């Protein structure tokens, strides 16, 4: 049939945490568990039963009663905040291969970090080029969640503002980006531009000149 | 240590026939297992589409069976996946796996009632759409001496007005990785993308220093070495 | 002084269901005290004549036949199953080695044993029967397997019939059960394409 599993749950850091995957399918096959990241393929994490592949940590195990196989993580770490899909084969038919719909897992209590804020005006050759983007990058923070507001002098600007949603560095902390494209002319004929990063409650701003 | 490798077209039109091909390097295709595929539509889950045993009997996802062809090539040590009559829906990162032999009744010992994908490609992105492929424009980000933070900086590349996905971003040909971070790329209303990657470098020499960001956008068959120097 | 089996029968005991563990097989004995199992369904062969010739014994021992991790190079020998499960945990019998397909084949089985013990040697061995013909190509890979048994005084060839039958202890399966005595300096020869539960350990004893 299917393979049904709750869409989001959350865990606090270092707490144990139970994903649960139901179908009648479970009662004649084993059923296994997938770790998928943003940008990344699924990485197999249980084989079936409690058989991990080799350089999974121990903290993932798998258990199952009837036709409900769960997988249970314990001292939840930053690195585990992931979507998480069972999967297993359909009982029925010519047995096609069944996924549930992933968990997407939040990992509660990582630790707080203010956005680094960096803006980088329009670049000489692009300016050569008739075009004018400001890239403001944002990283190292936690939550990852944030919001982005573009001033031109002290007037705020939404048209040409085009924003990234936050995803995972290499570091547990988050990065995002947001673009503000302009002509040579509106680039010139402001005084200054500026780059508003919100977050938490705390706003950092950026500022860049066309005459610096 | 058998390893999967999608390939084909990053761009199909609207009502075409998609066509990857996984290399198999490492083990051979003959062999008890079942070479499977699977894909993954923007910000949804996975979606099984079928498998298929080196002898070439198949076994379809029943939603896509009447498009969807699976074939196995021992010449090349290959197998393929052809998909017709494609639409937005099918706009997918692709992937190739390796599932175990299995049985449909309980007379086997254990091991063949698992199931699992254990090595994966690592996928290949494809989108249904009728604008055409533009390979992207590179310009750089250096840093001013107002926008240091310190002993260090940052400074990157920004890789503009490019169709379709995806690119990716390397610096100094790899030997670089000092906080490398290769952000998500940016839908503008052109329906061009546009993407940046920045990377942590000293600030002690931002005023003599070259860096070299690596962008690759195979959907176009393009490479840029974009120089990044001081401003 | 009687062999005690505990909860075992001798079907149990001497094909070394993992139930009967802890259970010892001492040198010798006059009788049996029994309590009638085989955890996979099947049919044991001979099961009442084989109680009678281990009625009484001397110079009994179990002994390693075919070693697990020398005996089966091109096969597998990790088969277990939840028929026999021990400690919550699927597992097959002590003293018997389900023999499956490696890296996708099942090459043509051939081994042979040679009596040195000076005594009679007990050998036991299983014939499994799918239920279908798509699990007998996956598990084996023949479609018309064969097993062999040969000796100076026993000659047997098996013919696995694929048959949907039904559930015994959750299985549709089953494994028929076999035995012989081979004397002293007499060869046993195993041979088989698939569907040999192959001997693992076996025993050596005077009767009587």
């Amino acid at each position: 049939s299917e393979l049904t599993q709750d869409p989001a749950v959350s865990v606090a850091l270092g707490q144990t945490v139970r994903i649960t995957c139901q179908g009648d399918s479970l009662r004649s096959y084993y059923a296994s568990w997938y770790q998928q990241k943003p940008g990344q393929a699924p990485v197999l994490v249980i084989y079936g039963k409690n058989n991990r592949p080799s350089g999974i940590p121990d903290r993932f195990s798998g258990s199952s009663s009837g036709n409900t196989a769960s997988l249970t993580i314990t001292g939840a770490q930053a690195e585990d905040e992931a979507d998480y899909y069972c999967n297993s084969r359909d009982s029925s038919g010519n047995h096609p291969v069944v996924f549930g719909g992933g968990t997407k897992l939040t990992v509660l209590g990582q630790p707080k970090g203010a956005p680094s804020v960096t803006l980088f005006p329009p670049s000489s050759e692009e300016l050569q080029a008739n075009k004018a983007t400001l890239v403001c990058l944002i990283s190292d923070f936690y939550p990852g969640a944030v919001t982005v507001a573009w001033k031109a002098d002290s007037s705020p600007v939404k048209a040409g503002v085009e924003t990234t949603t936050p995803s995972k560095q290499s570091n547990n902390k988050y990065a995002a980006s947001s673009y503000l494209s302009l002509t040579p002319e509106q680039w010139k004929s402001h005084r200054s531009y500026s780059c508003q990063v919100t977050h938490e409650g705390s706003t950092v701003e950026k500022t860049v000149a066309p005459t610096e | 240590q058998v390893q999967l490798q999608e390939s084909g077209p990053g761009l199909v039109k609207p009502s075409g026939t998609l066509s990857l091909t996984c290399a198999v390097s490492g083990g051979s295709i003959s062999s008890s297992n079942w070479w499977s595929w699977v894909r993954q539509p923007p910000g949804k889950g996975l979606e099984w589409i079928g498998e298929i045993y080196h002898s070439g009997s198949t076994n379809y996802n029943p939603s896509l069976k009447s498009r969807v062809t699976i074939s196995v090539d021992k010449s090349k040590n290959q197998f393929s996946l052809k998909l017709s009559s494609v639409t937005a829906a099918d706009t997918a990162v692709y992937y190739c796996a390796r599932a175990p032999p299995y049985c449909s009744s309980t007379s086997c010992p254990d091991d063949y009632y698992y199931y699992y994908m254990d090595v994966w490609g690592k996928g290949t992105t494809v989108t249904v759409s009728g604008a055409s492929t533009k390979g992207p424009s590179v310009f750089p980000l250096a840093p001013s001496s107002k926008s240091t933070s310190g002993g260090t900086a940052a400074l990157g590349c920004l890789v503009k007005d490019y169709f379709p996905e995806p690119v990716t971003v390397s610096w100094n040909s790899g030997a670089l990785t000092s906080g490398v971070h290769t952000f998500p790329a940016v839908l503008q209303s052109s329906g061009l993308y546009s993407l940046s990657s920045v990377v942590t470098v000293p600030s002690s020499s931002l005023g003599t220093q070259t860096y070299i960001c690596n962008v690759n956008h195979k959907p176009s068959n393009t490479k840029v070495d974009k120089r990044v120097e001081p401003k | 002084a009687p062999l005690q089996l505990g909860n075992c029968s001798v079907a149990g005991w001497i094909l070394g269901n993992p139930e009967c563990e802890s259970l010892i097989s001492k040198e010798s004995w006059s009788y049996i005290v029994e309590t009638p199992g085989t955890c996979y369904p099947g049919y044991f062969a001979d099961y009442e004549e084989l109680r009678e010739q281990l009625s009484s014994v001397s110079s009994f021992e179990r002994f390693e036949i075919f070693p697990k991790e020398s005996s089966w190079p091109n096969h597998t020998v990790t088969g277990v199953t939840a028929s026999c499960s021990h400690n919550g945990k699927s597992s097959f019998y002590r003293n018997l080695l389900w023999l499956t397909e490696k890296n996708g084949l099942y090459p043509n089985l051939s081994n042979s044993y040679v009596n040195n013990k000076e005594k009679e040697v007990l050998v036991l061995w299983g014939v499994h029967h799918p239920s279908n013909i798509r699990d007998q190509r996956a598990i084996y890979h023949t479609e018309n397997a064969y097993v062999s048994v040969v000796s100076s005084h026993y000659s047997r060839r098996f013919t696995p019939e694929i048959a949907k039958r039904p559930k015994v202890r959750g299985q549709e399966g089953r494994i028929n059960y076999y035995w012989t005595l081979l004397e002293p300096g007499d060869t046993i020869i195993f041979e088989a394409n698939g569907n040999l539960i192959a001997p693992w350990y076996a025993f050596a004893l005077s009767r009587g």
